[PDB]
C-alpha cells in the first residue's frame, strides 16, 4: 500500500500540511482509546501516530509515562493493542497508521513477525523510539519486506552523514524533532529547523513530519511555512485525556475542538 | 560508526534514541584517547592509591577451608574507600567527564551504592552531581540517601514504573537526553549501550591485576578459578579481565537465585531469562512473555539490575565462563560463616559468591583447588536485614 | 619489680590488686620477648598487611585549604579493617595471649568499636571472646553487639554504676582477678595499669611511622605538626610515637569539650580534670570533688573514657605535647565539612582532630603550615546521630 | 594506740580466733548502719573491717556493689563516712577498726591528709584494695606518720618474695586471702593455707585474718585451725542487710543470730 505517499499528493494539491496526532493505544482503556481515535479522525486527523503501552518509555515525559500507567492499569497488552489496530483499520481505510514502539516489544518475539503482524492488520509505518540508524538495518529490513515504512528521527544535533542515512533509509514520513530532551507539551522547540528541512529535501527524504513540544496551533502553521509537511502533537493530545478520565464524553468533546483547531491551521 | 566494537558476540550494541548517540561517540572517542594518555593514567592511579586505598589486600582464609584441599583467597574489595568495588570505576569515569569539560554527573542508583560512589567521586573532583533513585528504593535505603546529601548530591526520587532501580535507568537517560552538553551520565555497572560496558570493565580491571600479582607472589601459580557475584556484571568483569586470556583459570559469575530459581523471584536473567533490547543493550532480560522488563528479587539490594552486562552474556556463549546461582538462604550461610571463622562482615551481594566456593569446597573436600573470591563490598550495611531475618 | 618503666614521670603504674600482678608481670615479659622475636613481628605484619589492609593511604586534601597557606593530609585509619584504628593493637594484643597460651579474650567497650575490634581479632586467631559492656551503652550500640555477636564473641551487659565504659572497665578487671590464668584481658586503649600504655603504643605506632614515611615521600619533610583526637590516647599515642623525637613536629591532642568546657559537660581531663588513680594507673580523671569517678560527655560516644592515657599527661606536663579541646558543634561543622568537599565520612572522634586542624588554618589563613589529621575512624556509623542533630 | 596488738594478746590468752565482720559504712542509711555496727559488735565482733562507698569497687562483688549503690542512694560521702567513725570510735574505745579503702578516697585530697584524718577519728588500720606492695610506699609511710597500721592482701598466687614484702611492710594484721576472683558469700576458697600460714609466721609479719568468701561457722573454725588468727565475713553480713531491708528490726536481729554464730565458731 502508499497510504503515505497518497496522503502527502492529496495535501499537496491543496497546500495544506498534514495534522498528526499521538495517543497511546488502551489510555484510558480500549473501548475510550478506540472512541478517541475516531473523534481525532472526525475531527481532522491526516494520520495517526500511535504507541503501543511498555514498561520502560525512556523517550518519553511525564504526560507520555502516565498514559502508558493508564493503559497498565486497564491490562492493556500488545496482543490489543494488535486487535484495536486492526479494528481502527477496518473502519478507516485510507488514512496513514504508524506506530513509534519500544524496540524490546518489536525484538520480543523476533523482529520479521512483528513487522508482519503490523502489515496484517494495516500499519503502514513504525518508528523504533530506542533504535538509532546505526542499529537499524535488521528493523528496516524487516519493515520493506513487509510493506512497512521504517521510520527514522531527524534530531536536531544531526550531521550531514546522518541527514543522508536518514534520507536514504526511511521511508513514509521523516520524524524531524523540535529540540532534544523528551515528549512533552511544556518544553516547546524554538530551533530554527530551516537547514535540516531543506537538506532533507535534497537528498529525496520522505517528507518531514515535525514532532516534539507541537501544541498549539501557531505552531502547526510555523512548522508548515518552514518547509515541513506537517507536524505530530502527543502530548497536548493525551493531557486532554488526562485532565478529562472522570467525564468521557467531555473528553471527546475537548479532543474534538483542540484537533479541529490544530488541523485548521495546517491549512 | 565507532572506533571500538559495540558488541560482544551478538550482546551490547548501541540502543539508544538517535539524540544521545552523539553523546556515546564523543565518550568513546574521550576514553580511546584517555587510555592512551599517560597524564590521564598518572592522574587515575594517583587517586586509586592516595584516595581510595590501591591496593586492597588479598586475604588468606585458612580457618574456613580447615580439613579440605580447597585454598581461598578473598580479594579485599570492602576495604576500598566507600566499601565496595564501585568506587574504582567512578573515579575513572569523573575523569573523563573532566578530560570532556562536563561540569555536572547524573547517575542512577538502586540500593545506593553506586548513589554514594557517584557522589563522593564528584564532591572530590568538583563536578555537581544529581542522582535518580526508584521512590520505593530511596524509603529502603534512607542512609545511603543521607550519605549522598551529606556529600553534596541532589536526590531525585523516580516515581514512575515500578519505582525501583530500572525506573531510575530511565529517568537519567531521559535527563541526558537534554543535559548532554553539559553533564555526563555516571552509569553504575558494566551494562548499558557502548561504550559503557568496555569503560566499566577497563576501570575496574585492577582488581582482576592485582589479584593476579598477589596470587603469584603468595603461591606461585594462577588460581584454578576466580569467582565473583553478577548483579550488573562490573566487580565480575573487573575480576575476570586480565585472566581471560589464561585458559587454565575458571571464571565463574554468580546470580541471585532468591527464593529458589523454580519459584521465579530471582534475579539470574543470564541464566534463566530471555534476551531482549532494554537499557541501551541487547542481552538476557528479566521480563514477560509479552515483553514488559521486571525486576530482579534477591535478599541482597545490590544484586537488583534486572538484565546483566553483554560481556558477560558472550563469555557465557563461548563456554569461556561459567554462570551459576545461590539462593538467598546459600548468601545468608556464607555471610554467618565469614563472620564467625574470619572476622570480616561481608556484603550480602559478595556473600554469594563466598557461597558458591563454599559449595564448590563442601561438595568435593578432597578436590584440591586454589580459588579466589571478590570480595566485592563489605556488609555493615546488611547487619539489620540479616539480623530481621534470624 | 618490672623489665621496663611502669611511670611516665607521675603518670602511670600498677594500681591494680595484688592478686593481679602476676598477670601484668607475666604479659610485660611476654610482651618484651615478643618485640625481640623475628617470628613474632613477622607474624604481626602479615596479619597488618594482608588482613587488615596496611599500610592506609595519606590523602591530601586540597579542596579543603584552598586560598590558604595550609597543606593538609590525612592518615586514612578509617580505611583499616574495622572502620578504625583499634584493629591494629587487638591483632598484637591477640597474638601476645596466643604466646602466653591462653585460649580466652576478655575485653571492655564503651561505643563499640574495640568491642567489634576484639571480636573480629579473636576469631580470625581462634580465641574464646567475651566482652563487657555498660547497659546503657549497650541499649544505645544494638548494631555494634550485633556485629559483636555475629562474631562469635559472648556480649555481657553491666548494670552497675552508671553503666557505661568504666563500670565495664570495673566488670572486665573483676573477671580477669578471677580468670587470669586461662583469660587475656584485651583493653581497648593506652591506658590502665602497666604494661598496657605501653603495648598499646608499640602496636599502634606504625600509624606515625608509615605517615613519616608517606610525608617524606610527597613534601620532602616532616610535618609542621600531627594532630589526632583523644579519648583514651590510643591512635594519638600511635601517630605520635616515632615524631617525639623529632622536636620541630609539633604533636596536638584534642579532647572532647562536649557541650563546652564552662558547662562542666565535656570529657577533656587531661586539661580540665584532676589527677586522680583509677583503672590502674595515676592519671587525670573526670572525677567529684570528693573523688568518686565521672562519665566523659561527647556527642561522639568513643571519646568517653573518663580519663587519659599517663603517656599523653606526661608529654603535655614536659610540653612535648600539646593538648587542646573541640566542641560537639565543632565536631558537626568538621563532619559535615569533609563529606561534603573531599567525599569522605569521618568518625564524629576524627572530627574532632580535623575540626582543630580546620581552626588552625582558619584563624592564621595566610600562615605556612603542613598539618597531618589522624583519620582514626570512619563515619558511617555517626550518620543518625548526625542526621537526628541536624 | 595498739588495738591490734591488744586484742590478739587477748585473744591468744583465750585460745580464741578473732571474728571480724564488713559493712559498707551508710549502707542503707546513716542512722540504720550507725545500729548495724553496734549490734555487730554487741553480739561479738572482736574487730571491724569498713568499707567508704565508692563509685568503682572493682574489687567487690555484687552483693557488695549493691551495699554501694545502696549508700550512695542515701547521699553517703566520705566526710560523712569519717563523722560516722568518730562517733564509732567514742561509742567503743578498744575494738579494733580497720577502713578497706579503693586507693582514689585516699589518695583525692592528699594521701597524708587522708591518713591524719583517720588517726583523728581513732581508725586503727587501713587496707587500700588496688594498691600492691609495690606501689605501697607512700601509703605505708603515711600510715605509720600517722599511727595507722598499713595493711597488705597475701594472695593465693604468692611467691617468696611477696611474702617476705608483706611481713615487712604491714603492721596489725595481715589480709590472707581465701582465694582469686572479688568478694562474695557465693565463692568459697577451699585452697589449703597451712603453708602461707606458717611462711608468714616465719617471717613474723603481722598476724593472719583469712578473708573472702568466709560465711559459716565452720569456715571460722577451719581458719583458725590452720593457723590464722581470725576470719573476715563481708558478704554474707551485707546479704543479711540486702535480704531485709523492709524490716530494720528484722535486719538486726539477723545480724546478731550470724554474727553470734561465727563469733562462737572462733573459740
Ligand atoms: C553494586 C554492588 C554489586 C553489584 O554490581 P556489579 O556491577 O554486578 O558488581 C556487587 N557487590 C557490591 C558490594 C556492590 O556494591
Ligand atoms: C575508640 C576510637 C577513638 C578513641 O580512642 P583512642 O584510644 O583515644 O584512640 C578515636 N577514634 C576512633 C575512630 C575510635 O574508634
Ligand atoms: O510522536 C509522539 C510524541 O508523543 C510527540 O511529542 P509530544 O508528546 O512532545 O507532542
Ligand atoms: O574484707 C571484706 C571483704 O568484703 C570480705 O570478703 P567477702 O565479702 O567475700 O566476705
Ligand atoms: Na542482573
Ligand atoms: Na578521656
Amino acid at each position: 500500500m502508499e497510504r503515505y505517499e497518497n496522503l502527502f499528493a492529496q495535501l499537496n494539491d491543496r497546500r495544506e500540511g498534514a495534522f498528526v496526532p499521538f495517543v497511546t493505544l488502551g489510555d484510558p482503556g480500549i473501548e475510550q482509546s478506540l472512541k478517541i481515535i475516531d473523534t481525532l479522525i472526525d475531527a481532522g486527523a491526516d494520520a495517526l501516530e500511535l504507541g503501543v503501552p511498555f514498561s520502560d518509555p525512556l523517550a518519553d515525559g511525564p504526560t507520555i509515562q502516565n498514559a502508558n500507567l493508564r493503559a497498565f492499569a486497564a491490562g492493556v497488552t500488545p496482543a490489543q493493542c494488535f486487535e484495536m489496530l486492526a479494528i481502527i483499520r477496518e473502519k478507516h481505510p485510507t488514512i496513514p497508521i504508524g506506530l513509534l514502539m519500544y524496540a524490546n516489544l518489536v525484538f520480543n518475539n523476533g523482529i520479521d513477525a512483528f513487522y508482519a503482524r503490523c502489515e496484517q492488520v494495516g500499519v503502514d509505518s513504525v518508528l523504533v523510539a530506542d533504535v538509532p540508524v546505526e542499529e537499524s538495518a535488521p528493523f528496516r529490513q524487516a519493515a520493506l519486506r513487509h510493506n512497512i515504512a521504517p521510520i527514522f528521527i531527524c534530531p536536531p544535533n544531526a550531521d550531514d552523514d546522518l541527514l543522508r542515512q536518514v534520507a536514504s533509509y526511511g521511508r513514509g514520513y521523516t520524524y524531524l524533532l523540535s529540540r532534544s530532551g523528551v515528549t512533552g507539551a511544556e518544553n516547546r522547540g524554538a530551533l530554527p529547523l530551516h537547514h535540516l528541512i531543506e537538506k532533507l529535501k535534497e537528498y529525496h527524504a520522505a517528507p518531514a513530519l515535525q514532532g516534539f513540544g507541537i501544541s498549539s496551533p501557531e505552531q502547526v502553521s510555523a512548522a508548515v511555512r518552514a518547509g515541513a509537511a506537517g507536524a505530530i502533537s502527543g502530548s497536548a493530545i493525551v493531557k486532554i485525556i488526562e485532565k478529562n478520565l472522570a467525564s468521557p464524553k467531555q473528553m471527546l468533546a475537548e479532543l474534538r475542538s483542540f484537533v479541529s483547531a490544530m488541523k485548521a491551521a495546517s491549512r | 560508526t565507532t572506533l571500538l566494537n559495540p558488541y560482544f558476540g551478538e550482546f551490547g550494541g548501541m540502543y539508544v534514541p538517535q539524540i544521545l548517540m552523539p553523546a556515546l561517540n564523543q565518550l568513546e572517542e574521550a576514553f580511546v584517547s584517555a587510555q592512551k594518555d599517560p597524564e590521564f593514567q598518572a592522574q587515575f592511579a594517583d587517586l586509586l592509591k592516595n584516595y581510595a586505598g590501591r591496593p586492597t589486600a588479598l586475604t588468606k582464609c585458612q580457618n574456613i577451608t580447615a580439613g579440605t584441599r580447597t585454598t581461598l583467597y578473598l580479594k579485599r574489595e570492602d576495604l576500598l574507600h566507600g566499601g565496595a568495588h564501585k568506587t574504582n570505576q567512578v573515579l575513572g569515569q569523573a575523569l573523563l567527564a573532566k578530560r570532556m569539560g562536563k561540569s555536572e554527573i547524573i547517575a542512577e542508583t538502586g540500593a545506593g551504592q553506586h548513589g554514594v560512589a557517584s557522589a563522593l567521586a564528584s564532591a572530590l573532583l568538583g563536578l555537581k552531581c544529581r542522582i535518580y533513585m526508584g521512590a520505593k528504593d530511596v524509603e529502603r535505603q534512607s542512609p545511603n540517601v543521607f550519605r549522598m546529601r551529606l556529600m553534596g548530591a541532589e536526590v531525585i526520587p523516580v516515581h514512575s514504573g515500578s519505582a525501583t532501580l530500572k525506573d531510575a535507568c530511565n529517568e537519567a537517560l531521559r535527563d541526558w537526553s537534554g543535559s548532554y552538553e553539559t553533564a555526563h551520565y555516571m552509569l553504575g555497572t558494566a551494562a548499558g549501550p557502548h561504550p559503557y560496558p568496555t569503560i566499566v570493565r577497563e576501570f575496574q580491571r585492577m582488581i582482576g591485576e592485582e589479584t593476579k600479582a598477589q596470587i603469584l607472589d603468595k603461591e606461585g601459580r594462577l588460581p584454578d578459578a576466580v569467582i565473583a557475584c553478577v548483579g550488573g556484571g562490573s566487580n565480575a568483569i573487573g575480576m575476570f579481565a586480565d585472566f581471560i586470556n589464561d585458559t587454565s583459570v575458571g571464571l565463574i559469575g554468580v546470580e541471585p537465585g532468591g527464593h529458589g530459581i523454580e519459584t521465579g523471584e530471582h534475579g539470574a536473567p543470564l541464566k534463566h531469562g530471555r534476551v531482549g533490547i532494554y537499557f541501551g543493550m541487547k542481552a538476557p532480560m528479566m521480563q514477560t512473555a509479552d515483553g514488559q522488563i521486571e525486576e530482579s528479587y534477591s535478599i541482597s539490594a545490590g544484586l537488583d539490575f534486572p538484565s546483566v552486562g553483554p560481556q558477560h552474556a558472550y563469555l557465557n556463549s563461548i563456554g569461556r565462563a561459567d554462570y551459576v546461582s545461590i539462593t538467598d538462604d546459600e548468601a545468608l550461610e556464607a555471610f554467618k560463616t565469614l563472620c564467625r571463622h574470619e572476622g570480616i562482615i561481608p556484603a550480602l551481594e559478595s556473600s554469594h559468591a563466598l557461597a558458591h566456593a563454599l559449595k564448590m569446597m563442601r561438595e568435593q573436600p578432597e578436590k584440591e583447588q586454589l580459588l579466589v573470591v571478590n570480595l566485592s563490598g563489605r556488609g555493615d550495611k546488611d547487619i539489620f536485614t540479616v539480623h530481621d531475618i534470624l
